């Protein structure tokens, strides 16, 4: 799905530098095909100025395509991504957790199981301890224990949260041997740095690419199955550079670029690192405002302007070590009455 | 003499699928060991 490609790889590098923006010399890692999702998932409950800014804000052309469109386009990425493979590992889900008393229009929970697959959870969320720990639990659930804490604050008097999650977890096609991963450098900065183990192979011939435009050296990793890994290695003190010429043309550049080359060595660390995210401030930045306000037309879940967003929260995981790589995220947006 | 790749410095990784071009994850690791 080439355009939705076009439009979700856009949402990422925007988010991307948003995130870093915020905090600039901290670990990223996020999921934005999650985000993407839990997004035009809530986007199917959205009318008028609200909509148009949530697709706007996904980086989708309104003048070009349709809600329908994006909506089955989503769906047939679902059916796609939850396929049987016996290579790769790799879920993804949506749930809606939902106040009983609230009324719900048939075709909004139609339309959420049918394109997104979500069912329609009755949650008590006055119980807000009980309620935090059942979304919590579908998510640890779905992340094979992976994502335990997307949840941490949740008003009692939220009405409805929609929440995505996706696990990932794959073999390298050339995995790295453990007796040759030894304790190393890692170079916080040109004169500080700390020890990691240090993940090696030989003689190994992969898809390269030196960017004397950005002083980088791009490498491509693949795993067993349809994925693969860009890693990017900016020279010292180059990366701000490669951070701010991120976009969609910069990864069809290094991706048309690549040639094979063997690698006399390439040393990677083992490594786990984590990250959540408050995602209101940059969605703002990304023009998403009016489901956050009280003009928020949020009625094609109910019929009624009656429901607001109160948070878009975000959770990810990434562990890499020798014989491939776990990765798994989550995002929930919750929402109150209006 | 061949080329040594050693991401011993702040480095980026982009999963993706290439049979539907989804970013799957992207990461910027900082710090391995960041608190
Ligand atoms: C880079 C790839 C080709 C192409 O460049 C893709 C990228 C995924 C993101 C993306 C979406 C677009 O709409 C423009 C091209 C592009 C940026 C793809 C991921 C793997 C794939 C390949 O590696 C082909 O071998």
């Amino acid at each position: 799905d080439r355009g939705l490609a076009s439009a979700n790889v856009d949402f990422a590098f925007s988010l991307y530098k948003q995130l870093v923006l915020k905090a600039p010399d901290k670990n990223v890692i996020f999921s934005p095909v999650s985000i993407s999702t839990a997004l035009a998932f809530l986007s199917l409950g959205a009318h008028n100025t609200t909509l148009t800014e949530i697709l706007k804000g996904l980086k989708f052309n309104l003048t070009e395509t349709s809600e329908a469109e994006i909506h089955q386009s989503f769906q047939h990425l679902l059916r796609t991504l939850n396929q049987s493979s016996d290579e790769l590992q790799l879920s993804m889900g949506n749930a809606m957790f939902v106040k009983e008393q609230l009324s719900l229009l048939d075709r909004f929970t139609e339309d959420a199981k049918r394109l997104y697959g979500s069912e329609a959870f009755a949650t008590d969320f006055q119980d807000s301890a009980a309620a935090k720990k059942l979304i919590n639990d579908y998510v640890k659930n779905g992340t094979r224990g992976k994502i335990t804490d997307l949840i941490k604050d949740l008003d009692s008097q939220t009405m409805m949260v929609l929440v995505n999650y996706i696990f990932f977890k794959a073999k390298w096609e050339m995995p790295f041997d453990p007796q040759d991963t030894h304790q190393s450098r890692f170079y916080l900065s040109k004169k500080k740095w700390v020890m990691v183990p240090m993940m090696s192979l030989h003689h190994l011939t992969i898809p390269y690419f030196r960017d004397e435009e950005l002083s980088c050296t791009v490498v491509q990793l693949n795993y067993t199955g349809n994925a693969s890994v860009f890693f990017i290695l900016p020279d010292q003190d180059k990366m701000e550079e490669v951070e701010a010429m991120l976009s969609r043309e910069t990864l069809a550049r290094w991706g048309d670029s690549l040639e094979f080359r063997e690698i006399g060595e390439l040393y990677l660390p083992k490594f786990s690192i984590s990250r959540d995210y408050n995602l209101n401030d940059i969605l703002l930045q990304l023009g998403i405002e009016e489901a956050f306000t009280s003009k928020a037309d949020l009625s094609g879940i109910t019929g009624a302007r009656n429901l607001a967003v109160s948070q878009v929260v975000h959770k990810a995981v990434l562990d890499v070590f020798e014989e491939g790589t776990e990765a798994s995220a989550a995002t929930a947006v919750k929402i109150t009455l209006l | 003499t061949r080329t040594i790749v050693r991401f011993n410095r702040p480095f980026l990784m982009i999963i993706v699928d290439h049979f539907t071009w989804s970013i799957f994850f992207m990461s910027k690791v900082t710090n391995p060991k960041q608190a």
